[PDB]
C-alpha cells in the first residue's frame, strides 16, 4: 500500500518496564508463537515468493486517454454523447472510491487513536466535509438514471445562484 | 384416553369428578404434606355431609354452589403431572414416535440388518389382514338395532378373532422411545 | 364475586346453567349428538385401520369447510349497507390516511430543502 | 431473605392460607400474558380472514 | 447473444426428434450447458453496457435475468418430469417444448434494445404459460385463471402499445440505448400524465400491485408446477424489467405521478402480507407472499434512488429464487399428500427429514435473515423509501413483523407438530425432488457470497 | 369425489333446506344455525360456538389429534385462529 | 435422505478438488503479477491489464 | 453414430452462433479506430485493432 | 496493555459510497465477553451430554448450540452493524430451532413463535437504527457512527432502545423468554440464562459514547429497566415452576443492567453481565 | 435414568399403598379384590386411592378411566398399559 | 351416467425398483438420467461456473476504480489541488443564461 494515500502514523510504544519478580506469561508464549507458529509459515511463504520472481510477470493500469465532455458535444449526436456519458460514468466511481477512502482512513483515525478521537482525529473528519459538501454538490439529488447531462443541469441550476445570490 | 366418553354426565360423576378436582387444587395451596393431610381429610368431611341428601334438586343445588365455591377458590398454578395434559413434558416426546407404517418404505438395505424385527412383523401384518373380514363382519353383525350408537367397540366372543379394530390400539408408538 | 364470560375467557363447563340442565329434551339432544358423532367415529375407525387400502382418508368435512371458506364466498355475495361502506373505509380510509401522511412528509421536507435548513449532513448517500 | 424465610416457616401452621388479591396479579405473571396475548392475537387475526382478505 | 438463443432454439429440435424415453435427459442436460453458455455474459470488465447486436443487447439489469431464465429450465423441466410422466409421449414433447419456448422468448425479452420488441416478445409469453396453466392444470378453474391471466395482461398491454408508437413519433425510435441518450423531457400535461400511466400500467399489472393482483394467486393455484416456477420466477419480474427500462424516458412525471402507487403498493405490502397469515392453500399463501415481496419491488422503482433499483435488482433475483424453491417444495407436499391444504400433512420433518431442511432454509430466504441478498435486497429499498418519508418504516414495519409470522407458520404448521396419522402413506423423497431444491438453494448461496453481480444498472 | 349437494351452497331460506344443509354438516338439524344473512359470504356455513381447540377435552382420543377435531364434525369457520396454537378462548381463574 | 448427500457431496467433491488443486497450485507456482508502468509505447494488449493468470488466459484466448 | 446425431443439434446450434455472431461483429466494424477513446494509430504488423 | 484492535478480513460489496467489509472488533467489551462466554459454553456441552443422553438426536443438539455461540460471538465483535444484525438475527432464529426442540409439543411450538414475534419487533427498532445510520453519517461501521456525537442522533438510539427492549425482555414484550423456558434446560441455561438475553445490553454498550449525548433516552431505559426489575420480580414470588423462576430471575438481573445503562455507566452495566 | 417398570413391580407399590390405607385391611386386599363391592370402601374413597396411586407413580390417571379402576388389579394393568411395560 | 374411467391409482415406484432416484420407472433410464443430471447439474455448472464467475476480472471496473482513486488522490494531496472539487463540468466551459 502507498504510505501515502493510505496514510499510517509513526508508531511510538513504551519500552518494557516490568516491576514484577513473576514471570511475563506472554512473553513466553510468543517465543514459542515466533518458533512453532511462525518459523514454520515464515519458511512456506518465502518459498512461494521465489516461485513467484521465476517465472514474474506484470500488469499494467489501462489508462484512458481523455476524450470531450458533454459540456462540450453536439446535440442529438449520440456518438459522441455516448463516449461522453461514459467518460462521466467513469468518473463517478474515480470519484466513488476517492470517498472510499475518506471513509475508510478516518475509520482508521479513530480506532488508533480512541479516547481522543474527539480531537486528535479531526485533520480527516474536516476533509471528510471537504470531501462531502463536493459530492453531494455534484451527484446526489440525481436519480438512478445518473447521466452526464444531469449533473451538468445540477450544477448549472445552481451557477445561476452563484450569480443571483451574488448579483 | 383409552375408554370412550359418555354421552351425557351423572350426578355421582360430576361431584366425585370434584373431589378430584377439589382435593388436587389444595395440594397446590397448601404444599407440605402434612398441612394437606389435614386440610384434606376435612374436605372430604364437606363432600361426606350431603351425601345421603334425597332431594336431588338440593343435591344440584350443593353442586352448583360447589363448584362456584371451588372456581373462586382454586389455585392459579396448580400442581398439574409432568406428563399429562396441560403439563410441562406433555407430549414432549412425540417427536420421536413415528407411527409404524413408515417402516414399509424402507429401502431394502435398511430393512437387511434388523432381519429378525422384520420377521415379526410380517407375521403381525398377516395377523391384520386375515381378520379384517371376521372383525368388520362381527362390528356389523352386532350393529346397533337401529338405536343409539356409542363409541364402544365389541369384545372378540369368539376364538380366534382379535378384538375388532385392533390395530392402532395395539402397534402404537411407543410412549417414551 | 362471580365469574363473567368475555367473548374471551368464556364461562367454564362447571359454573354454566345448561350444564345443569336435565331437561329430559337435553338428556335426549346429549344423547342424539354422541350418536351422530359414534356413527362418524365408526365411519373413520375402520377405514382408516382398514388393510388392503392406499387410497387417501379424505376428511370431507375439511374440504366442507375450504370450499365455503375460498370458493362459496361470491356465490352468497350481496351488497348492503354496512358491507359497501365498510368496504369502502377499508380499501380507501388508510391508503387515503397515509397520502396525507405522506405528501405532508414529503412536502415539509421538499420546503425545507429549498429554503435551506435541512442539514443533509455525511448524508452521501440515497 | 429474613421476611421471606418468617412467611415461609408461617406457612406450615394447620392454618390455611389462601391468595389475597394480588397474589393472582402475582402468579400469572401481572395478567400481561393472559390479556396482551389473546387479544392482539385474536385482533390481529380476525382482521385479515374477515376483513383484508374476504371483504 | 445468441448463443444462449441459438442453441435454445435447437432445444426444440431435440425435444421432438429424441427418444420417448431419453428426451427428458437430453433436454435437461443441454439446457444445464446453455445455462453456462449464459453465464460468459457476465463478464463486464468495464462499464459500458455490451451491445452484441443491432437488436441484441445485455447491461447490468438483464444479464443477471437472462441467466436466471436459463436456470430455471433446467428445473423447470426437472420439477415436471413426475406429473407429466403420465403422458402419452407427444404431450411431454410438448410440455418441455412449451418451457423451452417460455426462456427463449423470456431471454430475447430481458435482452432486448428495441421497446417494442420487448412488447411483442414481453405479451407473447402468454401463449406459452397460459397453455401450460389451462392444457395442463389439475383443477375444474383453470379455464377461468387462464382467462384472468389473459385479459389483465391483455388489456394493461394495448395501452402500452398505443404508447410507445407514441414515443417513436415523439423521439423517432424506440432503441432503448439512443432514448436514453435524447432528451425525452415530458411536460406534465394532463395528457402526459395519461402516457405514463400507459406505459407503466401494462408493466404495473403482471407486476402485481395491490389493486390488480387478484390474477396472480388464481394463476398459481391451479397452474401445474413449472407454470408456477415460470410465473413467480421469471415471469412476474418481466413487468419490473420494464418498469426499469421504460422511466428512462417520461423522467419528469414520476416525481408526482408515483404517490398513487407507491401508497397502494406499501398498503397493499401490509395487507397482502397479512391474508397469508390466514389463508388454507400453501400455494395460495406463497402466492401473497410473492404480491407483497413484489409490492415493495414497485415502490422501488418508483421511488427511483440508485439504492431503491439496486435493492429492486437484488430482491428480484434473490425472490423469484426463493419463490420457486417454496412453489418446488410445496408441489412435493402436494403430489403425496394430492390436497393443496396447509392444515393436512403435520409433522413431515419426522418422516421427510431432509425436505423439512430445505424448508427451513426456504423459509429463512422467504423472511429477511441477514447473510442472506433477500435481507439486503429488503434493508435497502427500506432504506430509501425512508429517504423518502421518514414515516414509510412503519407501513414497510408492519410487513417485516407481519413477513416473520407467515414465513414460520408454513414451517410450523406444514413441517413440525405430531404426524398426520395414517394420510396415503408418504412415500419417501426422490432425489430428483431434493436436487430441484438444491439446485435453487446452492445458486442462492453462491450469489449472496458476492452480490455485486446481481446490483442492478445504479450501482 | 365430492358432489355439489355435498359441498356448501346459499343461505338456507326456507325451513325443509335449514334441515337439508344440517345433513350436509353432519350436524343435527335443530343446532345448524346459520351465520346472519347479511351477504358478506358465509352462506349457510354452521355457527359453531366460538370456542378454542385449548378446551376440547384434551384426554380424549380426538381423530386427528392436534386440531383435537373429529373426523367429519363440522370445522369452525375460524379454525385458524381457534387453533391450539394461534388463539386461546379458555375459561381463566380471574 | 442420504443417498442424495453422497451423490451431491460427491460430484461437488468430484469437480471440486481438481479446481482447489488448480486454484491453489496456480497462485501457488505461477502467482498473481506485479503492477508495472506502461514503457513509453507498448500499448499492452487486452490481457496484459489483468492480475491473476487465470483470469488472464482466459482474457487472451476468449475475449 | 447409432441415433446419437440428436446430441449434435444442440452443440451444432452453439458454433452457429458464434460465427453468426462474428457475423455482426464484421458488420459494426466501423470506428474500428475512429473511437476517440480508443483511436491510435496501428501498431507494427497489424491491420486490425479489433476483430 | 489495554490496546484494542479493529480486524477487517474480507470485503463483501464495496457498493459504492458505503462499502460493506467483515469487521470484528476486539475492543474490551468484546474480548472480556468472549472469554467468559465460552467458558459458560464449555460448562454447558459437557451438562448438555449428560442431560440429554437418550435424546436420539444429542448430535444435532450440540451442533445448533455451538452455531448459536458461533451468532453471539459475531454479534459480540461486530465492527460495522450489518455484521451486528447477522448476530441479532442469527440468535433469534437458532433460539427458535433450540427452544422448540422438541417440535413435537405445540407448547414449545408456541413459544418458538412467540420468540421469534418478539425478536422481529425488536429488529424493526435495529433496521430503523441501521437506516438512519446508512442516511445522516455514512456507515454501518462503528468507527464512524460515533462521529455523530454531536448530531441528533435520538430517532437512531431510540431504535435501538426498542431493540434492546424486545431482545433484553424489558416490561415491554417481557414474556417470551419466561416462555423461553419450554426449550431443554441445557439450552435455558446458555442462551436464556446468558448470551442470548445479554445481547440486548450488549448493544447499547456498543453505542454508549452516542448514548451519553442523549439524556432523554437514558432515562428512558432507567425507568422501563427498573420497571422490569419489580415487575418481573414481584411475578417471580408466586410461580411455582423451579425453571420459571430463575428466567424471572434472569430479566431483573438485566433489569438492574438496563438501569445500569440507564443512569449512564455502561462500563459497570458490562462487569454485571460477566458476573450474571 | 431411573429404571423401567415391571409388572410385578407395579403391582407391589399398588398393593403397598393399599396396605397403608387404614380403611382397607391389610390382609384381605388381594389383587383381584374390588375397591367397592368387596373390600367395602366408599366412592369417594375410590377417587382417593387412585390419587394415591397417581402420585405413587407420578402420572394422572384420566378420570374417565379412572372412574372405574376398580379391582386392585385394574389399576396394576391400566399403570402398565400406559407405561409400556410388557414385562 | 356417462363412460369414463375408474380413478387411476398412483404407483408406489419405490415397491420395484427399490433404488428409484425420481426420473423414470424403469431403472437404467432411472439412474442414466441422475447420473448426467447431478453431473451437468453440480459437477461443472455449480463448480465450472463459480470458478469462471468468481474469476472474472475487475467486475464493473471496481478494481480499477481502487487504485484510480488512490493515484488521483497521491497526485492531488502532494500537489495540493482539492481532492474532490466541487465542480465537475468545468465552470468556464458552461455558457450560462442572462
Ligand atoms: C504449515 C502450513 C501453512 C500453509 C500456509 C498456506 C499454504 C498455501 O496453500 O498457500 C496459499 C496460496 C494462496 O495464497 P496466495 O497465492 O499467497 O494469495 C492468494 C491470491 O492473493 C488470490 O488467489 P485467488 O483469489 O485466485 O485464490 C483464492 C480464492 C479462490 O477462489 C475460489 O475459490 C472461487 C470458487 C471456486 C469454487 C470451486 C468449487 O478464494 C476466494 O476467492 C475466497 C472468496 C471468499 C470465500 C469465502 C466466502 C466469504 C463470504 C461468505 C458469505 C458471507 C459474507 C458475509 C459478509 C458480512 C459483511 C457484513 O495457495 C492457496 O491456498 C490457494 C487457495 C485457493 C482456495 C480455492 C478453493
Ligand atoms: C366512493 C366510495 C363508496 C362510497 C359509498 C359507500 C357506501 C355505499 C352505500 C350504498 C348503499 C346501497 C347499496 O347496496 O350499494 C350499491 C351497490 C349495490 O346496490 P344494490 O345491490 O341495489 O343494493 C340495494 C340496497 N338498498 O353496490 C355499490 O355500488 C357499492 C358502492 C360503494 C362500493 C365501494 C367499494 C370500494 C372497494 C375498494 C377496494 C380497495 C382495495
Ligand atoms: C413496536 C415498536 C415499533 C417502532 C416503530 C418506530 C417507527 C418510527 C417511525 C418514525 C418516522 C418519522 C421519524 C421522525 C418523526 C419526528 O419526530 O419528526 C418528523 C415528524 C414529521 O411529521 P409530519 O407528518 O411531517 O408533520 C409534523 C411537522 N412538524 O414530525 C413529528 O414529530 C410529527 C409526529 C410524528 C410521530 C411519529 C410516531 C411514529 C410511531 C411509530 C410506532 C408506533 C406506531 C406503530 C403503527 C401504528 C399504526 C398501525
Ligand atoms: C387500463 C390500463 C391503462 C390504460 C391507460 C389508458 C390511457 C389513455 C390512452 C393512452 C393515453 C396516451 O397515450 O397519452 C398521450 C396521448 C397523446 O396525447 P398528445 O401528446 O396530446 O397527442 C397529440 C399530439 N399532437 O393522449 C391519449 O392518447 C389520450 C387518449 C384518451 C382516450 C383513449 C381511449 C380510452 C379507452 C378506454
Ligand atoms: C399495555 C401493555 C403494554 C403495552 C403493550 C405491550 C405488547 C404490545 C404487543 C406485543 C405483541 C403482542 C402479541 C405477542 C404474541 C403473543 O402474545 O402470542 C401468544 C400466543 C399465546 O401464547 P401465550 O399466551 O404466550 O401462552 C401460551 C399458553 N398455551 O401465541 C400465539 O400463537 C399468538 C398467535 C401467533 C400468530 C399470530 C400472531 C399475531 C401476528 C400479527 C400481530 C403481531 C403482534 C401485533 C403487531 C406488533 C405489535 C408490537
Ligand atoms: C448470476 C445471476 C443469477 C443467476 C442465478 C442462477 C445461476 C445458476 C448458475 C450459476 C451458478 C454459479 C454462478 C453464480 C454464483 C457465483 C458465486 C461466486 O462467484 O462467488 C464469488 C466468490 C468470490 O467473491 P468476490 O466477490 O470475488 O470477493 C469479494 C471481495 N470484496 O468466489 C468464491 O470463492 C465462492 C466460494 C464458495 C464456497 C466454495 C467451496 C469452498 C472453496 C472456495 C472458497
Ligand atoms: C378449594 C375450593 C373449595 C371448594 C369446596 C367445594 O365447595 C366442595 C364442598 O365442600 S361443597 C359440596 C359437597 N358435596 C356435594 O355437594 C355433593 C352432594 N351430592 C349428593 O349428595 C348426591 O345426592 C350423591 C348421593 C350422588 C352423592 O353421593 P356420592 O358423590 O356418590 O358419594
Ligand atoms: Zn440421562
Amino acid at each position: 500500500w502507498d504510505k501515502d494515500v493510505y496514510p499510517e502514523p509513526p508508531s511510538r510504544t513504551p519500552a518494557p518496564s516490568p516491576q514484577t519478580s513473576l514471570p511475563n506469561p506472554i512473553t513466553y508464549l510468543t517465543k514459542a508463537y515466533d518458533l512453532v507458529v511462525d518459523w514454520p509459515v515464515t519458511l512456506v511463504r518465502e518459498f512461494i515468493e521465489r516461485q513467484h520472481a521465476k517465472n514474474r510477470t506484470y500488469y499494467y493500469h489501462r489508462q484512458y486517454r481523455r476524450v470531450p465532455d458533454i459540456t462540450e458535444c453536439k446535440e442529438g449526436d449520440v456518438l459522441c454523447i455516448y463516449e461522453a456519458e461514459m467518460q462521466w460514468r467513469r468518473d463517478f466511481k474515480v470519484d466513488q472510491e476517492i470517498m472510499n477512502i475518506i471513509q475508510e482512513r478516518l475509520k482508521a483515525c479513530q480506532q488508533r487513536e480512541g479516547e481522543n478521537y474527539q480531537q486528535n482525529c479531526a485533520k480527516e473528519l474536516e476533509q471528510f466535509t471537504k470531501v462531502t459538501k463536493a459530492y453531494q454538490d455534484r451527484y446526489l439529488d440525481l436519480g438512478a438514471y445518473y447521466s452526464a447531462r444531469k449533473c451538468l443541469a445540477k450544477q448549472k441550476q445552481r451557477m445561476l445562484e452563484e450569480r443571483k445570490a451574488a448579483r | 384416553a383409552f375408554c370412550a366418553p359418555p354421552a351425557y354426565l351423572t350426578h355421582q360423576q360430576k361431584v366425585l369428578r370434584l373431589y378430584k378436582r377439589a382435593l388436587r387444587h389444595l395440594e397446590s395451596w397448601c404444599i407440605h404434606r402434612d398441612k394437606y393431610r389435614y386440610f384434606a381429610c376435612l374436605m372430604r368431611a364437606r363432600f361426606e355431609e350431603h351425601k345421603n341428601e334425597k332431594d336431588m334438586m338440593r343435591a344440584t343445588q350443593l353442586l352448583r354452589e360447589a363448584e362456584e365455591e371451588f372456581w373462586q377458590n382454586q389455585h392459579p398454578q396448580p400442581y398439574i403431572f409432568p406428563d399429562s395434559p396441560g403439563g410441562t413434558s406433555f407430549e414432549r416426546y412425540e417427536c420421536y414416535k413415528v407411527p409404524e407404517w413408515c417402516l414399509d418404505y424402507w429401502h431394502p438395505s435398511e430393512k437387511a440388518m434388523y432381519p429378525d424385527y422384520f420377521s415379526k412383523r410380517e407375521q403381525w401384518k398377516k395377523l391384520r389382514m386375515e381378520s379384517w373380514d371376521r372383525e368388520v363382519k362381527q362390528l356389523q353383525e352386532e350393529t346397533s338395532p337401529d338405536g343409539i350408537m356409542t363409541e364402544a367397540l365389541p369384545p372378540a366372543r369368539r376364538e380366534g378373532d382379535l378384538p375388532p379394530l385392533w390395530w392402532h390400539i395395539v402397534t402404537r408408538p411407543r410412549e417414551r422411545p | 364475586s362471580k365469574y363473567k364470560p368475555a367473548p374471551l375467557a368464556t364461562l367454564p363447563s362447571t359454573l354454566d346453567p345448561a350444564e345443569y340442565d336435565v331437561s329430559p329434551e337435553t338428556r335426549r339432544a346429549q344423547v342424539e349428538r354422541l350418536s351422530i358423532r359414534a356413527r362418524l367415529k365408526r365411519e373413520y375407525l375402520l377405514q382408516y385401520n382398514d388393510p388392503k387400502r392406499v387410497s387417501h382418508i379424505e376428511d370431507p368435512a375439511l374440504i366442507r369447510w375450504t370450499y365455503a371458506r375460498s370458493a362459496n364466498i361470491y356465490p352468497n355475495f350481496r351488497p348492503t349497507p354496512k358491507n359497501s361502506l365498510l368496504g369502502a373505509v377499508a380499501g380507501f380510509g388508510p391508503l387515503i390516511f397515509w397520502y396525507y401522511v405522506f405528501k405532508t412528509d414529503r412536502d415539509r421536507k421538499e420546503r425545507l430543502i429549498q429554503e435551506g435548513k435541512l442539514d443533509r449532513k455525511f448524508n452521501i448517500s440515497y | 431473605f429474613l421476611i421471606a424465610l418468617e412467611l415461609n416457616n408461617l406457612t406450615m401452621k394447620l392454618s390455611m392460607n389462601k391468595a389475597n388479591p394480588y397474589s393472582s396479579f402475582s402468579t400469572l405473571l401481572g395478567f400481561f400474558p393472559s390479556i396482551i396475548h389473546r387479544i392482539t392475537p385474536m385482533k390481529s387475526l380476525n382482521l385479515s380472514l374477515k376483513t383484508s382478505l374476504t371483504l | 447473444m445468441l448463443k444462449i438463443i441459438l442453441p435454445s432454439l435447437m432445444l426444440l429440435p431435440l425435444t421432438w426428434l429424441s427418444s420417448p424415453k431419453k428426451t427428458w435427459t437430453n433436454v435437461t442436460s443441454y439446457s444445464f450447458l446453455i445455462s453456462l453458455t449464459s453465464l460468459t455474459l457476465l463478464w463486464q470488465t468495464d462499464e459500458n453496457y455490451k451491445n452484441f447486436s443491432n437488436m441484441f443487447s445485455s447491461d447490468p439489469l438483464s444479464t443477471p435475468l437472462i441467466i436466471l431464465t436459463a436456470w430455471l429450465l433446467p428445473l423447470m423441466l426437472m420439477a415436471s418430469q413426475n406429473h407429466l410422466k403420465k403422458d402419452n409421449n407427444v404431450l411431454q414433447k410438448l410440455y418441455i417444448s412449451m418451457l423451452i419456448s417460455l426462456q427463449i422468448l423470456l431471454i430475447m425479452t430481458f435482452s432486448a434494445t428495441e421497446l417494442i420488441m420487448f412488447y411483442i416478445l414481453f405479451e407473447a409469453t402468454l401463449i406459452p404459460t397460459l397453455i401450460i396453466i389451462t392444457r395442463w392444470g389439475n383443477q375444474t378453474e383453470r379455464l377461468n385463471a387462464g382467462i384472468y391471466f389473459l385479459f389483465y395482461t391483455l388489456i394493461g398491454s394495448i395501452p402500452l402499445l398505443i404508447a410507445l408508437i407514441l414515443i417513436q413519433n415523439h423521439v423517432g425510435t424506440l432503441n432503448l440505448m439512443i432514448l436514453s441518450f435524447t432528451t425525452h423531457t415530458l411536460d406534465a400535461s394532463w395528457s402526459n400524465n395519461l402516457l405514463w400511466l400507459a406505459c407503466m400500467m401494462a408493466f404495473l399489472i403482471k407486476m402485481p400491485l395491490y389493486g390488480v393482483h387478484l390474477w396472480l394467486p388464481k394463476a398459481h393455484v391451479e397452474a401445474p408446477i413449472a407454470g408456477s416456477m415460470i410465473l413467480a420466477a421469471i415471469l412476474l419480474k418481466l413487468g419490473s424489467y420494464g418498469m426499469i427500462r421504460i422511466s428512462i424516458i417520461l423522467d419528469p412525471l414520476t416525481k408526482y405521478m408515483a404517490y398513487p402507487f407507491i401508497l397502494l403498493s406499501l398498503w397493499g405490502m401490509i395487507m397482502t402480507s397479512s391474508i397469508c397469515l390466514r389463508q388454507t392453500d400453501l400455494k395460495s399463501l406463497i402466492a401473497y407472499s410473492s404480491v407483497s415481496h413484489m409490492a415493495l419491488v414497485i415502490a422501488s422503482i418508483m421511488i427511483q434512488t440508485p439504492w431503491s433499483f439496486m435493492g429492486a435488482t437484488m430482491l428480484m433475483i434473490a425472490h423469484g429464487l426463493t419463490s420457486s424453491l417454496l412453489f418446488c417444495l410445496a408441489n412435493s407436499n402436494y403430489e403425496r399428500i394430492h390436497s393443496r391444504t396447509m392444515i393436512m400433512a403435520r409433522g413431515l420433518q419426522m418422516v421427510f427429514p431432509l425436505m423439512a431442511t430445505w424448508w427451513l432454509m426456504a423459509s429463512l430466504a422467504n423472511l429477511a435473515l441477514p447473510p442472506s441478498i433477500n435481507l439486503m435486497g429488503e434493508l435497502f429499498i427500506t432504506m430509501s423509501l425512508f429517504s423518502w418519508s421518514n414515516f414509510t418504516i412503519i407501513l414497510m414495519g408492519i410487513n417485516i413483523i407481519i413477513t416473520g409470522m407467515y414465513s414460520m407458520y408454513m414451517i410450523i404448521t406444514t413441517q413440525r407438530g405430531k404426524l398426520t396419522n395414517h394420510m396415503i402413506n408418504l412415500q419417501p423423497s426422490h432425489t430428483r425432488e431434493l436436487t430441484l431444491m438444491a439446485l435453487h438453494m446452492i445458486p442462492l448461496i453462491l450469489l449472496t457470497t458476492s452480490p455485486k453481480l446481481i446490483t442492478g444498472l445504479t450501482m | 369425489h365430492m358432489t355439489k349437494d355435498m359441498l356448501p351452497g346459499s343461505y338456507p331460506r326456507t325451513p325443509e333446506e335449514r334441515a337439508a344443509a344440517a345433513k350436509k354438516y353432519n350436524m343435527r338439524v335443530e343446532d345448524y344455525e346459520p351465520y346472519p344473512d347479511d351477504g358478506m359470504g358465509y352462506g349457510d356455513y354452521p355457527m359453531l360456538p366460538n370456542r378454542s381447540q385449548h378446551e376440547r377435552d384434551p384426554w380424549y382420543q380426538w381423530d386427528h389429534s392436534e386440531l383435537r377435531m373429529n373426523w367429519g364434525e363440522p370445522i369452525h369457520w375460524d379454525l385458524d385462529m381457534y387453533i391450539r396454537n394461534r388463539v386461546d378462548t379458555s375459561p381463566t381463574p380471574v | 435422505d442420504a443417498r442424495f448427500l453422497r451423490l451431491m457431496k460427491f460430484y461437488l467433491m468430484l469437480t471440486g478438488i481438481p479446481v482447489i488443486i488448480g486454484i491453489t497450485l496456480v497462485n501457488i507456482f505461477i502467482g498473481e503479477a506485479e503492477l508495472a508502468e506502461i514503457p513509453e509505447g507498448y500499448i499492452p494488449e487486452h490481457w496484459e491489464y489483468y492480475k491473476h493468470p487465470i483470469s488472464r488466459w482466459i482474457a487472451r484466448n476468449f475475449y | 453414430l447409432r441415433e446419437h446425431w440428436v446430441h449434435i443439434l444442440v452443440p451444432a446450434g452453439f458454433v452457429f452462433g458464434c460465427y453468426l455472431d462474428r457475423k455482426d461483429d464484421e458488420k459494426l466494424t466501423a470506428f474500428r479506430n475512429k473511437s476517440m477513446l480508443f483511436q491510435r494509430e496501428l501498431r507494427p504488423n497489424e491491420e486490425v485493432t479489433w476483430k | 496493555n489495554n490496546m484494542e484492535y479493529m480486524i477487517t478480513t474480507w470485503h463483501w460489496v464495496t457498493m459504492n459510497s458505503m462499502e460493506l467489509k467483515m469487521s470484528f472488533k476486539t475492543d474490551f467489551f468484546s474480548i472480556l465477553f468472549t472469554s467468559v462466554a465460552l467458558f459458560v459454553t464449555w460448562s454447558i456441552m459437557q451438562f448438555s451430554s449428560w442431560y440429554m443422553h437418550s435424546d436420539p438426536n444429542i448430535n444435532r443438539f450440540i451442533k445448533y448450540l455451538t452455531l448459536f455461540l458461533i451468532t453471539m460471538l459475531i454479534l459480540t465483535s461486530a465492527n460495522n452493524m450489518f455484521q451486528l444484525f447477522i448476530g441479532w438475527e442469527g440468535v433469534g432464529i437458532m433460539s427458535f430451532l433450540l427452544i422448540g426442540w422438541w417440535y413435537g409439543r405445540t407448547d414449545a411450538n408456541t413459544a418458538a413463535l412467540q420468540a421469534i414475534l418478539y425478536n422481529r419487533i425488536g429488529d424493526i427498532g435495529f433496521i430503523l437504527a441501521m437506516v438512519w445510520f446508512s442516511l445522516n453519517m455514512n456507515s454501518w461501521e462503528l468507527q464512524q457512527i460515533m462521529f455523530s456525537n454531536n448530531n441528533d442522533n435520538l430517532i437512531p438510539l431510540m431504535g435501538l432502545l426498542i431493540a434492546a427492549t424486545g431482545k433484553s425482555a424489558q416490561f415491554g414484550l417481557h414474556p417470551w423468554l419466561p416462555s423461553a423456558m419450554e426449550g431443554p434446560t441445557p439450552v435455558s441455561a446458555l442462551l436464556h440464562s446468558s448470551t442470548m438475553v445479554v445481547a440486548g445490553i450488549f448493544l447499547l454498550v456498543r453505542f454508549h459514547p452516542l448514548t451519553t449525548n442523549n439524556n432523554f433516552i437514558l432515562t428512558t431505559m432507567l425507568c422501563l429497566g427498573a420497571l422490569t426489575t419489580l415487575f418481573t420480580a414481584i411475578c417471580a414470588l408466586t410461580q411455582n415452576d423451579i425453571k420459571k423462576i430463575i428466567a424471572f430471575s434472569t430479566s431483573s438481573q438485566l433489569g438492574l443492567m438496563m438501569v445500569t445503562l440507564g443512569m449512564n455507566q455502561p462500563h459497570l452495566a458490562f462487569l454485571h453481565i460477566c458476573t450474571h | 435414568d431411573a429404571p423401567p417398570l415391571t409388572l410385578d413391580g407395579i403391582k407391589d407399590r399398588v398393593l403397598y399403598v393399599l396396605k397403608l390405607y387404614d380403611k382397607i385391611d391389610p390382609e384381605k386386599l388381594s389383587v383381584n379384590s374390588h375397591f367397592m363391592k368387596d373390600l367395602g370402601l366408599d366412592s369417594l374413597d375410590q377417587v382417593e386411592i387412585i390419587m394415591a396411586m397417581e402420585d405413587e407413580f407420578g402420572f394422572e390417571i384420566p378420570d374417565i378411566d379412572a372412574e372405574k379402576l376398580m379391582c386392585p388389579q385394574e389399576i396394576v394393568d391400566y399403570i402398565a398399559d400406559k407405561k409400556d411395560v410388557y414385562e | 351416467q356417462w363412460q369414463e374411467d375408474p380413478e387411476p391409482e398412483d404407483e408406489n415406484v419405490y415397491a420395484k425398483n427399490p433404488d428409484f432416484h425420481g426420473y423414470d420407472s424403469d431403472p437404467v433410464v432411472d439412474v442414466w438420467n441422475m447420473r448426467a443430471v447431478f453431473f451437468f447439474g453440480f459437477s461443472i455448472v455449480l463448480v465450472f461456473g463459480t470458478t469462471f464467475v468468481a474469476y472474472v476480472p475487475d467486475y464493473r471496473m471496481q478494481e480499477w476504480a481502487r487504485r484510480e482513486a488512490e493515484r488521483l488522490v497521491k497526485y492531488r494531496e502532494v500537489n495540493g489541488l482539492p481532492i474532490m472539487e466541487s465542480n465537475y463540468f468545468d465552470p468556464s466551459k458552461i455558457q450560462l443564461p442572462e
